[PDB]
């Protein structure tokens, strides 16, 4: 299945920042419209969770614009868009914000790392490297890592995000909205007989 | 048993759920919960307060996502809302007088009397009910009159 | 007189008059809140901003 | 002006 | 109007009448047995004669009290116009949750 | 009714309340700002 | 013949609301954060005004 | 020319309030926020992070 | 089986129960996290000269009630979001409703 | 000594009645009080649930 | 009615120290508090609670 | 001898009027102008020398 | 409205009314032993034909 | 080898200039100028690479 057919897109998730240029000099949020001045950053991984969102990973200078894009909402507020607006194709039918929880890097008494080697919680029953009979004992697990409950194990969180099926849409407006096929500042008279350098 | 996170939480007022701010003066206060049992929910239902967990926040942050307002159309747009002519109104379907008379112990009869009360507008009537160990005291904030967290 | 079934565990009747309870927001110059709320069936909104 | 002793004295440049 | 054997609440349902003026309210709290029934002008339950609250003005019961909830339109408190810091109860005695 | 002079809900059926002046921008350019829910309508029932 | 008897009637005794104060519920022992709760819900030691 | 901004301004705010207050159950702070002299602001788009 | 701590023959024979779950979550929309119709904890919306609490709601209205039942009317409230986690408390129309 | 424990505190009120005025500007003034005299609460009669 | 008040206001205000102070031997209350331009903060009548 | 303390947090009480609305504006007019003060001295209104 | 068994005591307050014709009282005992409640159409409440 | 720094006591320091307002109001409000403003650079005017 290629990307180039059906929308089958996938790595639209491994994005950090597409950062745009208009006169290899400047970034085209030089003028200052955003809280990064120049980066345009799809998704910044725990450093100040005020730029991210509630629950994904997403820096909210990229996550203003995916609802900026195909959809007339930002400004306003944020509507959840009605039961036609979407397509199979369009944003948050594809994507939606997750996370886990696994293990730290130092806390425990005694750690002492496990890879593939040896799984041991209900192998030579089923399953212990390949598909055959019973050939073990019965005993406790080694690798499962529990969080939850009365077993006192602590870690933090691993949140991001899983975007495939949509593309990435940017207007040409003043505001940035896709009002129609001209925009306010795609082909105005400024925007339509100078000529100008892209070194994004 | 231990996630750090932040979440955003914004404006569940009805009267000033969607409305345009003028440029001026301000100042604001809002409040949040630390009671582990009545804020955050379980599936069973169980007390979350003296049961292990507890709720620490760093951060507060306060945002505003505003149109990018036209300054050719500036002091045109504000000037107009500047008057006792235009006004916003919040209105709801449901606009409800809810108080609580339960049926305590083993009950079959409730009876109702409002004495004379000025009565001039009205949309309907709703009835349902709801466990009394369910609810919280919603007075001063939390109290040990609520454990059921689900 | 609200007749009912009687209930295992202590519950609550939720009693919901749908009455009336909406604002008006002004802002007469930059710094002023002249926001009017009423209780209009009630007839007790007796202080409004 | 300063509620002591009051004068009116500016300069524009 | 009494409070129940060890029970702690009590309302008040009285009907309509011209509230023209008035000065202000005073609550107060004494035992059942420990005061006489009017009337007839003479009491055979009543056999306790000392140490009456009501009929003589002293009163012990006062600090017992624990919140004063008022309500006359069965929608807003007493202050309509959110004065006091609490709009609906009024706190006596405290269960302790901000000492300040 | 008088008592709907401010309120609105009584005093003009919906829409010329506030200055008429601005529903220009609403039904020309009005996906910017969608507003017809600031200034919510009257509700309206013969007798 | 074996039920246990009691004339129960509470149609004529009036059931207004209750109103949501900060802790007026029949009998709810519940839970405080870690200073510990309330024992129950109108019993004799609420009177006792405890400080932590 | 006759619509949206040209000069630059700033889309969101990232403001942080003043003075803080923690207690059992209340979480206070007093924010003290002036909207700016020329452009608006929407109240659906107003959230908090914590 | 047996009725010893550590070490016992009859604990051979001992079955196992499975513990049940509860996830501890966030109600549609993050609701009860501010105090919106609570009194005590009431918003203040002020002017810097002005100060004048603007946010008023008592008891009988719970703001936070009022708002969800309208979010039932906007739209289709089966799409998720999540900084508007709509988490709509719900079952299969087979685990309550009994398909014997 | 070295002991590890935690106080409580309660008040008294003996031979004394409440007083409460019946004023908007909080001041118990007169037989014409600000809002007992006030007409707004002395017009047609109406409920009570204390 | 002519010295009176039908407006919505508070009665008793709470403030904190905006800056927190944890020294030896001093503590800096420190406020940040702005008096209502419509109110009338009674400076006969301010205290602090420790 | 074994002993220490330290403060924690200072709850500022400025118990002020519900004072008439109106008149909270106007009747401050003269102590506003530049002519009127509050003066406020005491008999030890006085320095020491030690 | 019933009189308990062992309960004597027995309250009347009725809400305020728009009354106007009136001709006087009337007071009686009636008893449940002898009286179903009827509204139904049928009652097997009625165990007695007394 | 077990050994680590924490912190205890912070606090941040400004040694302004004690100037007559007179000439401290007026220069900093020609500084509030469009033109007459403020400009920093660096010895090191140099980008990195990794």
């Amino acid at each position: 299945s290629i990307p180039y057919l059906d929308g089958t897109f996938y790595l639209n998730h491994t994005f950090k920042k597409v950062a745009i240029t208009f006169d290899s000099s400047v970034s085209w949020p030089g003028n200052d419209r955003l809280l990064t001045p120049n980066e345009f950053e799809i998704k910044r991984s725990v450093d100040g969770e005020g730029y991210n969102v509630a629950q994904c990973n997403m820096t909210k200078d990229w996550f203003l614009v995916q609802m900026l894009a195909n959809y007339n909402i930002g400004y306003q507020g944020f509507y959840i868009p009605e039961s036609y607006k979407d397509r199979m194709y369009s944003f948050f039918r594809n994507f939606q914000p997750m996370s886990r929880q696994v293990v730290d890097d130092t806390k425990y008494k005694d750690y002492q790392q496990v890879g593939i080697l040896h799984q041991h919680n209900n192998s030579g029953f089923v399953g212990y490297l390949a598909p055959t009979m019973r050939e073990g004992q019965a005993y406790p697990a080694n690798f499962p890592y529990p969080l939850i409950g009365k077993t006192a194990v602590d870690s933090i969180t691993q949140k991001k995000f899983l975007c495939d099926r949509t593309l990435w849409r940017i207007p040409f407006s003043s505001n940035f909205m896709s009002m129609g096929a001209l925009t306010d500042l795609g082909q105005n008279l400024l925007y339509a007989n100078s000529a100008h350098a892209l070194d994004m | 048993r231990y996630v750090p996170f932040h979440i955003q939480v914004p404006q569940k007022f009805f009267a000033i759920k969607n409305l345009l701010l003028l440029p001026g003066s301000y100042t604001y206060e809002w409040n949040f919960r630390k009671d582990v049992n009545m804020v955050l929910q379980s599936s069973l239902g169980n007390d979350l307060r003296v049961d292990g967990a507890s709720i620490k926040f760093d951060s507060i942050c306060l945002y505003a996502t505003f149109f990018p307002m036209a300054h050719n159309t500036a002091s045109t747009l504000e000037a107009m809302l500047r008057n006792d002519t235009n006004d916003q109104s919040f209105n709801d379907y449901l606009s409800a007088a809810n108080m609580l008379y339960p049926i305590p112990a083993n009950a079959t009869n409730v009876p109702i009397s409002i004495p004379s009360r000025n009565w001039a507008a009205f949309r309907g009537w709703a009835f349902t009910r709801l466990k009394t160990k369910e609810t919280p005291s919603l007075g001063s904030g939390y109290d040990p009159y609520y454990t059921y967290s689900g | 007189t609200f007749e009912v079934d009687p209930m295992d565990e202590p519950t609550l009747l939720y009693v919901l008059f749908e009455v009336f309870d909406v604002v008006r927001v002004h802002r007469p110059h930059r710094g002023v809140i002249e926001t009017v709320y009423l209780r209009t069936p009630f007839s007790a909104g007796n202080a409004t901003t | 002006r300063p509620s002591f002793t009051p004068r009116q004295a500016i300069l524009t440049l | 109007y009494p409070i129940p054997a060890n029970a702690t609440n009590v309302p008040i349902s009285i009907p309509s009448r011209n509230w023209a003026a008035f000065r202000g309210w005073a609550f107060t709290r004494l035992k059942t047995k420990e005061t006489p029934s009017l009337g007839s002008g003479y009491d055979p339950y009543y056999t306790y004669s000392g140490s009456i609250p009501y009929l003589d003005g002293t009163f012990y019961l006062n600090h017992t009290f624990k919140k004063v909830a008022i309500t006359f339109d069965s929608s807003v408190s007493w202050p309509g116009n959110d004065r006091l810091l609490t709009p609906n109860e009024f706190e006596i005695k405290r269960s302790v949750d901000g000492e300040g | 009714m008088p008592q709907w002079s401010y309120m609105h809900i009584s005093g003009q059926d919906a829409s010329e309340y506030l200055s008429p002046g601005l529903v220009q921008f609403a039904r020309a350019t009005e996906t910017y700002f969608s507003l017809n829910n600031k200034f919510r309508n009257p509700t309206v029932a013969p007798t | 013949s074996t039920n246990s008897f009691d004339g129960s009637i509470v149609s004529s005794y009036l059931t207004t609301r209750m109103p949501p104060w900060a802790g007026v519920r029949q009998n709810v022992m519940g839970s405080s954060i870690d200073g510990r709760p309330v024992l129950p819900a109108n019993s004799t030691t609420l009177t006792y005004e405890t400080v932590s | 020319h006759d619509v949206t901004t040209d000069r630059s301004q700033r889309l969101t705010l990232r403001f942080i309030p003043v003075d803080r207050e923690d207690t059992a159950y209340s979480y206070k702070a007093r924010f003290t926020l002036a909207v700016g002299d020329n452009r608006v602001l929407d109240m659906a788009s107003t959230y908090f992070d914590i | 089986p047996t009725i010893k701590e550590g070490n016992s023959r009859e604990l051979m024979g001992q079955q196992s129960m499975p513990n049940r779950p509860n996830y501890i979550a966030f109600r549609d929309n993050f609701i009860g996290l501010m105090y919106y119709n609570s009194t005590g904890n009431m918003g203040v919306l002020a002017g810097q000269a002005s100060q004048l609490n603007a946010v008023v709601d008592l008891q009988d209205r719970n703001t936070e009630l009022s708002y969800q039942l309208l979010l039932d009317s906007i739209g289709d409230r089966t799409r998720y979001f999540s900084m508007w986690n709509q988490a709509v408390d719900s079952y299969d129309p087979d685990v309550r409703i009994i398909e014997n």
